[PDB]
């Protein structure tokens, strides 16, 4: 019965936070034992029940989350499959699993402090990246201090991580677009001038991860306001025609894809016009030459058109 | 720690697999001394959506067996990316084989650690892509462990079925290839050219296992050659074969390849 199970992994926990051994062999054990009940022979419909809602009485999920680090190889990979499965667990219309984490908002604060501990930052994000498919938990986190955080995660100069906590990023501004729209809007002075620093960044991968967002975000629908409010500002627009130049191919690239939107703007400002007029001929010039393959140059006319005119 | 050059705990010295794998050295970590295996990976162009890299790495990061070797880890400053892996300084499987041939005691004993490799990546669902006799690698106490580069081509230790369009079974077909590789030190069809070898695997007939060597060799042999990757045995199933449940030597045993090649090279 999986109330025993849970009782019994409960009690191996609370042994490791010589003589240990045989609370890492049960904890391992029972660690299987529980996924063979949400996953199986095909996994019964009440023995999941039975077991999720002895894992919220217990408070066995807050447990294992909080020390991960005393697992196994093994078992913190088993430890996420079976975090994984509750948490996707419906009962009609509800999520039973999502309004218990919101209850026990610790849980989602442990899994972010995970990515300043390698040994368990990878599993820390498998489990994270799950939480925020789900509005509620993802809100939780992108109103809080410890979403600021991630400025210092992607650039953690460790690559097996570092990506992870990328990936978590741009899950929390995509995914919820009405929630990240809403963010960005309150949010906005802090956030970019945050968020300049990582395209200023000595990162090859940072700097073309973070070019590749901000285009995505400016041109999303929902992030209209932000657009018009980013492609404003003066510097801004200095920043992408200088990224436009040396340094990497790549980079430069999605510097077009950013620059643009300046460019295709109706509702241009004088610091805007400015800038690209007192630079008028050598924009036309550089486009033209501007490299140079298999994609793009009828966007690359249609520019030199506007700033003709 | 968080935000720090690789080279601050990891230097370089000198450079093993002769150009062979994308440029890997021989290094020290300065805080616990100990020997690790660098691979430096360019990145600027070098390439750029390449970044599908993650998948060698998390992969690796995934993987957990003492038949595999071991990924403690991936540094990067901007360009340049740094991947510490396990050090084997036993040499490659084929390595051992250019002192002289293999006794059939040996090679029972490798193929038995090889699939004890397999048994482990197939359980976990992941497939290699590239079993050969040099990504096979030995320690200095005769460990047999497989490589991790590839982990989820080289022609012929090809499947047909692959070749066509690399389901696991595939990496059985490799095996079969590398059991031959083992016993003449080179694959079948090895003078041919690879572009010829790619156009007659899939037509012709599966290589056999010719000349005075044992029938459970070439029982062994026969089973994992087989063009309907259906009738091809697991990776369990071969660990109780004939050839390898006959040959109990342990892994310590193949100590004597490593030191035949130590007084070879001189
Ligand atoms: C005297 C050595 N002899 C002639 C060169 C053959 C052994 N070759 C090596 O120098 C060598 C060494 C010392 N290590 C390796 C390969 C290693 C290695 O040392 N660690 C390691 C981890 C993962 C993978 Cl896929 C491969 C490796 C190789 C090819």
């Amino acid at each position: 019965s999986p109330a025993d199970i849970v009782k019994n992994l409960k009690e191996s926990m609370a042994v490791l936070e010589k003589k240990a051994e045989k609370a890492t062999e049960e904890v391992s054990k029972n660690l299987v034992a529980m996924k063979e009940i949400l996953y199986g022979k095909e996994p019964q419909t009440e023995a999941v029940a039975q077991l999720a809602q002895e894992l919220y009485n217990s408070g066995l999920l807050s447990t294992l989350v909080a020390d991960l680090q005393l697992i196994d190889f093994e078992g913190k990979k088993d430890v996420a499959q079976i975090f994984n499965n509750i948490l996707r667990r419906q009962i009609g219309t509800r999520t039973p699993t999502v309004e218990y984490i919101c209850t026990q908002q610790n849980i989602l604060f442990m899994l972010l402090k995970g990515y300043e501990s390698p040994e368990i930052a990878l599993n820390c994000g498998i489990m994270l990246r799950e939480c925020i498919r789900h509005e509620p938990l993802a809100k939780i986190i992108l109103w809080s201090e410890q979403f600021y955080d991630f400025f210092r995660y992607v650039e953690m100069s460790t690559f097996d991580i570092a990506s992870d906590a990328f990936a978590t990023f741009k899950d929390l501004l995509t995914r919820h677009k009405l929630l990240s729209a809403e963010f960005l809007e309150q949010h906005y002075d802090r956030f970019f001038s945050e968020y300049e620093k990582l395209l200023h960044s000595e990162n090859y991968v940072t700097k073309r991860q973070s070019l590749k967002l901000l285009g995505e975000l400016l041109l999303d629908r929902h992030n209209f306001t932000i657009m018009t409010k980013y492609i404003s500002k003066p510097e801004n627009l200095k920043l992408m025609m200088n990224l436009l130049r040396d340094k990497s191919r790549n980079i430069q690239f999605e510097a077009f894809h950013v620059f643009k939107v300046f460019v295709a703007n109706p509702n241009k400002t004088q610091p805007i016009l400015d800038i690209l007029l007192k630079n008028q001929a050598k924009l036309i010039e550089f486009l033209s030459k501007f490299q140079n393959d298999r994609t793009f140059n009828d966007e690359k006319t249609y520019l030199v058109k506007q700033i003709r005119d | 720690h968080s935000r720090v050059d690789p080279e601050e705990l990891f230097t370089k010295l000198d450079r093993i697999g002769k150009g062979s794998f994308g440029e890997v050295y021989k290094g020290i970590d300065n805080h616990t001394k100990e020997v690790v295996a660098i691979k430096i990976i360019d990145l600027e162009e070098a390439e750029d959506e390449i970044e599908d890299i993650q998948q060698e790495i998390t992969v690796l990061s995934q993987c957990d067996s003492p038949y595999i070797t071991r990924y403690f880890g991936s540094y990067l400053k901007s360009t340049k990316l740094w991947i510490i892996m396990e050090y084997l300084g036993g040499g490659s499987a084929l390595d051992l084989l250019k002192p002289g041939p293999l006794e059939e005691t040996y090679i029972a004993t490798i193929l038995r650690e090889i699939l004890k490799g397999l048994d482990y990546l197939h359980s976990e669902r992941k497939i290699h892509r590239d079993i050969k006799a040099a990504n096979v690698l030995l320690s200095e106490q005769g460990d047999v462990k497989l490589a991790a580069f590839g982990v989820a081509g080289t022609p012929f230790w090809m499947a047909p079925e692959v070749i066509k369009q690399y389901d696991f079974k595939a990496d059985i077909w490799s095996l079969g290839i590398t059991a031959i590789e083992l016993a003449k030190g080179e694959p079948p069809n090895s003078d041919l050219h690879p572009m010829r070898v790619l156009f007659l695997i899939p037509k012709n007939s599966p290589p056999t296992l010719e000349g005075q060597h044992s029938k459970p060799f070439k029982e062994f042999v026969e089973a994992c050659l087989n063009k309907d990757p259906r009738f091809r045995p697991t990776a369990k199933e071969l660990l109780k074969h004939k050839f390898i449940t006959r040959y109990t030597k342990k892994t310590s045993f193949l100590t004597e390849l490593i030191d035949r090649y130590k007084r070879w090279k001189s």
